[PDB]
């Protein structure tokens, strides 16, 4: 098609780039290229782009982005699209400053001399740890190897360049090392209404062990990851996002705080943001 | 001869059809008397044949009513007594029988003292102006409370048991002695639990795991007590101790006619709806704080040692 | 030496044989071969055998066996050893009937139509499941892949021959599948005083998730695995038995019952057995 290969090469373009940002870029250029001047026909092309892009990629982050920014642009007839492209550009700018804001709000929560415990590789956790070490903070790091795709080794390699002691641990050894970790920081792949996070398979184990040892469980995520889902148990999550599952759900009961570009939030506040945004 | 046979039968059918005798202490007394009459009125010379016929008749009893575990566990007590006497005389035939008879006699005379023992022990567990909660009806627990009331003032909250509201007569009996008693529906257990100090309840059977089989709804009361971290006390004599384990067994709950739960007069819906009336329910040992017995208080984590002290491990299957 | 190669070939002799049984066999033949007729000199050769055998193998089961049966034989001067060899033979017989007794006491605890959840391959769990399926019991099985040594695949292969549906799951996916498991059965590698078990690395995660979902957590182990240790946290366990750790500790707070040849036991009863045995 036209969006499949552009998304693929955007992944190739910037190996240091997220997937939701690539998705919003692809949908922006898709809407800017075809020149769809129709009140109702524009939405058809939009949802076609969204369904195609989360058919190629099974991320909840991509679908959440899609939904929220398609509503944002639709919330903006000839002048409609003329102002909608403006609002899309400024949305892209805000989403770009997202991760820097996230690092520079949450790097102050890591008391130095502590021990970070992290799940598989995530760009937001890496950014906040870079911000912390740039502020002259020394700490030890344990990383889960992320057995399905060995992203723990990748996280350890990326964090070793930051001049910090990183000790990638086994997937099932968090229960052993949880008493040696002062806190847990994990980058959510998607945030459900109640405050839970639909992250990699072992994040739920992380949170359960944290509640078993009262250890703080911190989560960092961009606000374009706020998805309007409410799973009651593991099976209640959409099966498309699970594909041996790949991504499981963690209740807000197990999360202490969320560090988003909208400031530090109680797991209770994300639902407030979502119902203010009205899906 | 045939007197023994017809009395054994009578007892079997009384256990099968309804509850006779009502008090399970009287049931223990009756079954012990019957076991004595069996061991006396049979032509047994070796202890093995006696143990075998005892096991057979005990199997018949257990098949009569599985939910009534007092009969079976006291049959196992008699078997352990026979084993102990045989070990004493072998580690001797007329002396064997008479020694078994005097062993049964001491078991019986200590059987009627468990009530008084628990009543005496009751005082050192109740303080002034305390709020007790109990569910259903239990002679042991009401004796406990009315013996503590002679020297202490306290409040008892009795949760009626639906459908069999035995808790109402328990509340009346407690009020007889001036024990300020509040009667409520079992639906209000968790609502009132926040203002309760202790939970004191009887039981129908204590399992080897430490769990106990008690009237339906008591598991919810135990969960509420655990949620509010209030101590849950079980005043159960040492003849309700059953060596069987929770899920190695069969026929745990006793299901009675659903007429008690939903009446016949409801009409056509009674052909479309499935009604269930479980009398007993399972309470795991994690929700019990202390067991009170005729010997003294014990944690649920010692009931297995009490088993080892009461029942031979090869007789747990009868 | 003489014990190293005999232990190795005993492992080669019977690939369907435990390590503690092999250790007791090797020590029995060691004591029966050298003919050590000394009141105090015999113990030197004994502890030499024990230290050698747990130097070659880092199992807590081997060391526990060693300790308990060296005390048993020492609890038995010319007639001393003559009766001690008798008592050792009968000890071997009891330890042989151990696993059959374990299977035939615990196979009745699996309500049919349930879902077993098991950690890495263990002979006792396999035996009890064989006893259950021989009693005409159908149930589903989830097995953890045991990432360090892929013993979950081995357990799945062994259990597939038993004509039961086995679904080996990921090491970090137990938190996802815990709601689909009616119970958890794991074969302990060693039993500490308080009732806890020092088992493979993910067993602690298993138990913690079980307490997070009130699911019954069952353990099956032979009484020669009763070790006289009391670890307070993960690091309190002996480091030699841990060798990235290999074996971690699970508190008795997280265990429901233990199925040993001495009958089903509350986690409280193992300490009773140990203090009756007096180490
Ligand atoms: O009157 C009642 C009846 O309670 C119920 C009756 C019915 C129901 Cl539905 C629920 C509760 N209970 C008493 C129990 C003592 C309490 N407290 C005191 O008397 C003082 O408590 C203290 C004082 C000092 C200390 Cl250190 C601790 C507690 C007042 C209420």
């Amino acid at each position: 098609k036209e969006l499949i290969e552009y998304f693929k090469s955007q992944m190739k373009e910037d190996p240091d780039m997220a997937s939701a940002v690539a998705a919003i870029r692809t949908l922006l250029e898709f809407l800017k290229r075809d020149k769809g001047e129709t009140i109702q026909g524009l939405r058809a092309n939009l949802t076609s782009a969204i369904e195609t892009l989360c058919g190629v990629d099974s991320s909840v982050a991509v679908s959440s982005g899609g939904e929220l920014f398609l509503r944002f642009i639709s919330l903006a007839y000839s002048k409609c699209k003329k102002i909608m492209i403006e609002r899309g550009e400024l949305f892209l700018r805000r989403i770009s400053l997202s991760r820097n804001k996230i690092a520079d709000l949450c790097h102050t929560f890591i008391k130095d001399g502590a021990t970070i415990l992290t799940h598989a590789y995530s760009r937001v956790v890496l950014r906040v740890l870079e911000a912390a070490v740039a502020a002259k903070k020394r700490f030890s790091v344990y990383v889960t190897e992320s057995q399905p795709d060995l992203s723990g080794k990748k996280m350890a390699k990326a964090l070793c360049h930051l001049n910090v002691p990183v000790t990638v641990v086994l997937d099932a050894a968090v229960g052993y090392i949880m008493e040696k970790a002062d806190l847990v920081i994990v980058g959510a792949e998607g945030v459900v209404e109640n405050g839970g996070i639909i992250n990699k398979i072992g994040t739920n184990q992380m949170a359960v062990c944290a509640k078993a040892q009262n250890k703080p469980f911190y989560v960092v995520a961009e606000s374009f990851k706020f998805v309007r889902l409410f799973p009651l148990n593991q099976q209640d999550v959409p099966d498309k996002f699970k594909y041996h599952p790949w991504v499981d759900y963690t209740a807000p009961s197990l999360i202490t705080l969320l560090f988003t570009d909208l400031g530090v939030l109680t797991p209770s506040a994300v639902s407030d943001e979502l119902i203010k945004l009205y899906l | 001869g045939s007197e023994l046979s017809e009395r054994i039968e009578s007892f079997v059918e009384t256990l099968k059809r309804g509850g006779g005798p009502r008090s399970s202490e009287e049931m223990a007394r009756e079954t012990l008397g019957l076991l004595r009459q069996i061991i006396t009125d049979h032509r047994w010379s070796n202890a093995g044949e006696l143990m075998e016929l005892i096991r057979r008749e005990g199997r018949r009893m257990t098949a009569a009513q599985p939910s009534e575990t007092t009969v079976g566990n006291m049959v196992r007590r008699v078997l352990k007594i026979i084993r102990e006497e045989y070990g004493r005389l072998h580690g001797h035939y007329a002396q064997l029988q008479s020694n078994i008879i005097e062993a049964i006699n001491e078991l019986l005379v200590e059987l009627e003292g468990t009530m008084e023992n628990i009543a005496a022990q009751a005082l050192e567990h109740i303080h002034s102006n305390e709020v007790i909660m109990t569910i259903g009806f239990s002679r042991t627990v009401e004796a406990f409370l009315k013996e503590a009331a002679r020297k202490r003032k306290f409040h008892v909250i009795v949760a009626e048991c639906a459908p069999f509201c035995q808790g109402h007569e328990m509340a009346v009996n407690l009020s007889k002695a001036g024990i300020e008693t509040t009667v409520m529906t079992d639906a209000a257990i968790f609502a009132v639990m926040s203002r309760v100090n202790k939970v004191i309840i009887g039981t129908k059977t204590i399992l080897a795991n430490g769990a106990l089989r008690a009237v339906t709804g008591t598991h919810t009361l135990a969960l509420a007590a655990k949620h509010h971290s209030t101590p849950l006390i079980v005043c159960a004599p040492m003849f309700k101790l059953s060596p069987q384990f929770p899920n190695e067994e069969d026929s745990f709950h006793k299901f009675v006619a659903p007429e008690e739960v939903l009446p016949f007069t409801e009409g056509d819906i009674l052909e479309k709806v499935s009604v269930h009336c479980p009398v007993f329910d399972y309470v795991p040992p994690e929700l019990i704080t202390l067991f009170i017995s005729n010997i003294g208080g014990n944690a649920p984590s010692y009931i297995y040692r009490l088993m080892s002290e009461l029942y031979h491990p090869d007789d747990h299957v009868l």
